[PDB]
RNA sequence: UGGAGAGUUUGAUCCUGGCUCAGGGUGAACGCUGGCGGCGUGCCUAAGACAUGCAAGUCGUGCGGGCCGCGGGGUUUUACUCCGUGGUCAGCGGCGGACGGGUGAGUAACGCGUGGGUGACCUACCCGGAAGAGGGGGACAACCCGGGGAAACUCGGGCUAAUCCCCCAUGUGGACCCGCCCCUUGGGGUGUGUCCAAAGGGCUUUGCCCGCUUCCGGAUGGGCCCGCGUCCCAUCAGCUAGUUGGUGGGGUAAUGGCCCACCAAGGCGACGACGGGUAGCCGGUCUGAGAGGAUGGCCGGCCACAGGGGCACUGAGACACGGGCCCCACUCCUACGGGAGGCAGCAGUUAGGAAUCUUCCGCAAUGGGCGCAAGCCUGACGGAGCGACGCCGCUUGGAGGAAGAAGCCCUUCGGGGUGUAAACUCCUGAACCCGGGACGAAACCCCCGACGAGGGGACUGACGGUACCGGGGUAAUAGCGCCGGCCAACUCCGUGCCAGCAGCCGCGGUAAUACGGAGGGCGCGAGCGUUACCCGGAUUCACUGGGCGUAAAGGGCGUGUAGGCGGCCUGGGGCGUCCCAUGUGA
């Protein structure tokens, strides 16, 4: 079957173009613990309609466009820009690890 | 020093200057349809359109052109030169058209 | 590199083939010399263990 | 190949008779009723406490030697008795006891191990009419072991098996004396044979 | 095309060849399609043959194509006698 | 159904902790030694360079010529064209040359492994279903003539064949534009317009067969995309301009920023981006109690490469090892007047190296291609050849034989040991000699039945007269390591911190079981040792399964970011987690 994934939205500057940022939990296969994941996806969204924080879904589908393969499923459940805190916290303090 | 099945190359020229030639044909004669297409002449460019059709579909006799190419050629040709006439033009003949 | 046993034939420009194994005693020098090969003769005499000392089997009676 | 040489010594390297010889390892002596003390010049010597190595190494020598077979074939043995679940142990001299020249030396055919794969070798046995040379044989139950034509006679066969009357066979084993035939019945428990050494010291050996 | 053919197995002076389906254009010892029986052509075995007719005519239904060596058998194996 | 420990820090103790050994493994190598067979396996290094040969051709059931034959058309001088059969050699056309063989360089990546997607696709030969195969033209080799060359050869002028090329017709059907219908990512269907096909050759011919043509299915083989998994260094911390998204085109079997325009300014990274280093990945393999660790060599699947790079052609499929063009380097021929070549194919040569083979036989078998079929090619393959490289089987013999010779050892000079060992007496008797001698082969083909089914008949063996069978038939290679402790095996002499051994602890200073020889013993055996490397022991990276007061180890102390973790009751959801079922895990 078509995989079919669960994230949020947390970009939308591409003209027709959606950033989502998935997650999956899973045992580590030496040491157990219950430990968390993250790939971001560039989903395509035609009708620009969902925004930023927009807890949404996406289908594997046939390539839009390089680095592009996943279309918009559904929404489940808009308004939610306070994953979209903590995503954005982790890149705003990738300027305080600099080796300089 | 060699093998005699180096014919195959001292073939594959002809079928190279053949279907070569016979492309070279399709490019130049696809141009008329879209040119007069482009400026009304519906009449005279819905010939060469067929024609044009023609080579492509006529090609698929051997292995110049062949699968979705012939039916990717005109599937942007007889849609390209009916969304010119679309401008004015006004159609004159749909021999290649089901319009 | 080290040179086992009893008297060897060893000059500036002779041949040669390493082993491996340190000496211990000798600091800096990790290395043994097989015997009986390119310009390294074995041991001459040698009766014991010629295995190592490239000695070749001497003849019993005549 | 096999061992070669001095054989009597080892009948009382061991400490025990082990009848590797016919008559000799089974007349007076293994050469020990009269010296029953190690070989070498240091054999009227007293000996040091041996070590729990050297104990299961002696105890390994003694079966390996009473066979006489190398440590070669044999190891391979244990690995295969040792591969198998139950005991292992007494699986083991099982597949001892299954080779060719081991059953021919229990029936009689020979008196030594040694003479009893010179037979096996040199083609004078039989195996459910078979030609079989190679004393390596493993012999399953019901195997008929003869002797074949050309060797149905020879003035050593009639001495052997005429020898066997007034002897008993393994209660793994029975032959027909007269007819120069025998059966290998089952594979003998540790029971249906007692002997010198204990294979629990051979496995510990095994594992190092 | 896709073939029915044999394939050595065993040894050298030993020949146990596995009869089965796969594409011509593999090794005769490769990876094959579906296996279904093998032959002994020495004759030392009570079970030198052996064949899945409800198996085998199926590549035929589909389009397969036997040796002339594989057909030897495949006949004399009674998958060909098409009776009535 | 699976787990052993030992040596070394002290005068001694306990602990920590490192070094060391016993174990198994290997595409091995080196020393000493070396008899047989079988089955495996054998350039790990210079993906350095290669003389010679061989490794892909085939069809006269597509065409015309070549001479040669060949039975022989028929007549104005060495035969004639007439025939057919051929035999064919080249030429034209058809199929294969994209499979099969080698190599591991490159690649840290959708390359691979595992699970899925394609409503985004191709697939020759093969199978099944429907329909067709109507006519009309033409070209280039061959061949004759001409030029240049040493060659490669080359160009030039003019004829000719077809399953070669062209046009028209026919359309069962297919293709595309629009509307419509259903489905719904370009899937199916509908209507209308326009476009699209063909090949004959052989006959026990007048009927079959071998093919041609378009379509819808089958099958097989693919391409593309996606989820998860995939090493070392953060002493590499920031990376990116086709870069990220868009629009519209070009492009392909088709998606795609693949390519190209323009629009916007995005895309990636401590969940480690970018960068350097190493590496082909998996099935497996080795070790380990296990979990793990190591590994990817032979065999099998995938990928990549074919002197270094670039490129496109032909084609169903290649950007093609033994095909082409270009550049580079290297090398070879030459009458130098100029051209040729690509072993990581099979063998062999050369260099490099501690080191890795026959320039063998055969298409008999199996597989592959061509063909109606005989039949043809096949360094794929089947075998043989060389190397104790490995595992396995086998031999150098067996019984008897002394209170136990000689010799050599010790010795308290009484004696002890080598030692049933030998000798010696009988017994068998591997090798060798003679005869016999294969299984591996059956089909294709041929006759009968219709070439279907069936039955019957016939053909062919490289290995090789080899395995094996009979009988004759000779007592017939034994070597290597160790014997201070770990660790199995002790004495004499020589030596005197010298010569020397040595994995660790340590041995040698005139009494050395530790050096060197001898006697003797322990351990293995066509092997025995050594070196190197992987796992083990090491629980010594500790998930299973450890530590940080003084043994190595708590940040100098707070605050706090991300992150990890989180209290009692009840409900929805059921992600994790758990059961069953099913597919896949060749
Ligand atoms: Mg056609
Ligand atoms: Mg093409
Ligand atoms: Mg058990
Ligand atoms: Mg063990
Ligand atoms: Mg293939
Ligand atoms: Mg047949
Ligand atoms: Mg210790
Ligand atoms: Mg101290
Ligand atoms: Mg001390
Ligand atoms: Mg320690
Ligand atoms: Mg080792
Ligand atoms: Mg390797
Ligand atoms: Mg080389
Ligand atoms: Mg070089
Ligand atoms: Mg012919
Ligand atoms: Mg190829
Ligand atoms: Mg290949
Ligand atoms: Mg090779
Ligand atoms: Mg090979
Ligand atoms: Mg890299
Ligand atoms: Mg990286
Ligand atoms: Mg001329
Ligand atoms: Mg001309
Ligand atoms: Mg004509
Ligand atoms: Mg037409
Ligand atoms: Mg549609
Ligand atoms: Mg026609
Ligand atoms: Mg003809
Ligand atoms: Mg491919
Ligand atoms: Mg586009
Ligand atoms: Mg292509
Ligand atoms: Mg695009
Ligand atoms: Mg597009
Ligand atoms: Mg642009
Ligand atoms: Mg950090
Ligand atoms: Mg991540
Ligand atoms: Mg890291
Ligand atoms: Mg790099
Ligand atoms: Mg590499
Ligand atoms: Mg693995
Ligand atoms: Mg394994
Ligand atoms: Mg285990
Ligand atoms: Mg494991
Ligand atoms: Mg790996
Ligand atoms: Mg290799
Ligand atoms: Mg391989
Ligand atoms: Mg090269
Ligand atoms: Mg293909
Ligand atoms: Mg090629
Ligand atoms: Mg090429
Ligand atoms: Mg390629
Ligand atoms: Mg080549
Ligand atoms: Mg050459
Ligand atoms: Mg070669
Ligand atoms: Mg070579
Ligand atoms: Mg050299
Ligand atoms: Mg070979
Ligand atoms: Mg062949
Ligand atoms: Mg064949
Ligand atoms: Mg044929
Ligand atoms: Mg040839
Ligand atoms: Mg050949
Ligand atoms: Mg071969
Ligand atoms: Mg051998
Ligand atoms: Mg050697
Ligand atoms: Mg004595
Ligand atoms: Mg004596
Ligand atoms: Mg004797
Ligand atoms: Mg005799
Ligand atoms: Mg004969
Ligand atoms: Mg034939
Ligand atoms: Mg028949
Ligand atoms: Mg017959
Ligand atoms: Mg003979
Ligand atoms: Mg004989
Ligand atoms: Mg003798
Ligand atoms: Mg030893
Ligand atoms: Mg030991
Ligand atoms: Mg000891
Ligand atoms: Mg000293
Ligand atoms: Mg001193
Ligand atoms: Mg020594
Ligand atoms: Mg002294
Ligand atoms: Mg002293
Ligand atoms: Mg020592
Ligand atoms: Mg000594
Ligand atoms: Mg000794
Ligand atoms: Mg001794
Ligand atoms: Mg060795
Ligand atoms: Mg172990
Ligand atoms: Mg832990
Ligand atoms: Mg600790
Ligand atoms: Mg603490
Ligand atoms: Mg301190
Ligand atoms: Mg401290
Ligand atoms: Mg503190
Ligand atoms: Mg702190
Ligand atoms: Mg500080
Ligand atoms: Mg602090
Ligand atoms: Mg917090
Ligand atoms: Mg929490
Ligand atoms: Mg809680
Ligand atoms: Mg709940
Ligand atoms: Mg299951
Ligand atoms: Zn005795």
């Amino acid at each position: 079957p078509k995989k079919v994934l669960t994230g949020v939205v947390v970009s939308d500057k591409m003209q027709k173009t959606v950033t989502v940022l998935v997650e999956r939990q899973f045992p580590h296969p030496l040491y157990g613990k219950v430990i968390k994941r993250s790939k971001k996806y560039l989903a395509h969204d035609p009708e620009e309609k969902y925004k930023l924080g927009d807890v949404v879904e996406i289908i594997e589908s046939r390539p839009i466009s390089k680095r592009k393969r996943f279309r918009v499923l559904r929404l489940v459940e808009s308004g939610r820009m306070d994953l979209v805190e903590k995503y954005l916290i982790r890149r705003q303090n990738y300027e305080s690890l600099s080796k300089r | 020093r060699n093998l005699s099945a180096l014919k195959r190359h001292r073939q594959s020229l002809k079928r190279r200057l053949r279907n070569k030639a016979k492309k070279s044909a399709i490019k130049t004669l696809s141009k008329k349809a879209i040119q007069l297409a482009q400026e009304g002449k519906a009449e005279e460019a819905l010939k060469i359109m067929r024609k044009a059709e023609s080579l492509i579909d006529k090609a698929a006799k051997g292995s110049t052109l062949h699968k979705n190419a012939a039916a990717r050629r005109k599937s942007r040709l007889m849609r390209k030169v009916r969304q010119l006439l679309e401008a004015a033009g006004a159609p004159l003949i749909g021999g290649g058209l089901s319009a | 590199a080290y040179i086992p046993g009893e008297g060897h034939n060893l000059q500036e420009h002779s041949v040669v083939l390493i082993r491996g194994g340190r000496v211990k005693d000798l600091p800096g020098v990790r290395y043994h010399i097989v015997r009986g090969v390119y310009d390294a003769a074995g041991v001459k005499d040698r009766k014991k263990s010629r295995s190592k000392y490239g000695t070749k089997k001497p003849k019993e009676a005549a | 190949g096999r061992y070669i040489g001095p054989v009597c010594r080892l009948c009382r390297r061991e400490g025990v008779k082990l009848y590797l010889k016919g008559e000799r390892c089974y007349s007076p002596k293994c050469a020990m009723e009269r010296r029953p003390y190690p070989p070498g010049q240091h054999g009227q010597k007293r000996a040091r406490r041996p070590s729990d190595y050297a104990v299961r190494l002696r105890e390994k020598q003694k079966l390996r030697r009473i066979y006489g077979i190398s440590e070669r074939q044999f190891r391979n043995l244990f690995e295969e008795a040792s591969k198998k679940k139950g005991v292992t142990g007494s699986v083991f001299l099982g597949l001892l006891e299954s080779r060719l020249d081991n059953v021919v030396y229990r029936l009689g055919f020979a008196v030594s191990r040694r003479q009893a794969r010179q037979l096996v070798r040199h083609g004078h046995i039989t195996v459910n009419g078979r030609r079989v040379d190679l004393p390596s044989y493993r012999v399953r139950p019901g195997d008929e072991i003869a002797v074949a034509e050309k060797s149905r006679n020879l003035e050593l066969i009639r001495q052997n098996l005429e020898a066997m009357k007034g002897r008993k066979v393994g209660p793994w084993l029975s032959l027909d004396v007269e007819g120069m035939k025998g059966k290998f019945l089952r594979l003998p428990d540790r029971e249906d044979l007692a002997l010198p050494v204990n294979e629990q010291l051979v496995i510990e050996f095994y594992s190092r | 095309m896709v073939k029915i053919r044999l394939a050595r197995f065993g040894s050298k002076h030993n020949p146990h060849y596995r009869i089965v389906v796969t594409d011509a254009r593999r090794k005769r010892d490769g990876k094959y399609i579906e296996k279904i029986g093998y032959y002994d052509p020495r004759k030392t075995t009570p079970d030198w043959l052996k064949v899945d007719v409800e198996r085998a005519r199926y590549w035929l239904s589909v389009g397969a194509q036997p040796t002339d060596t594989a057909r030897r058998l495949l006949r004399q194996a009674g998958v060909f006698r098409q009776e009535a």
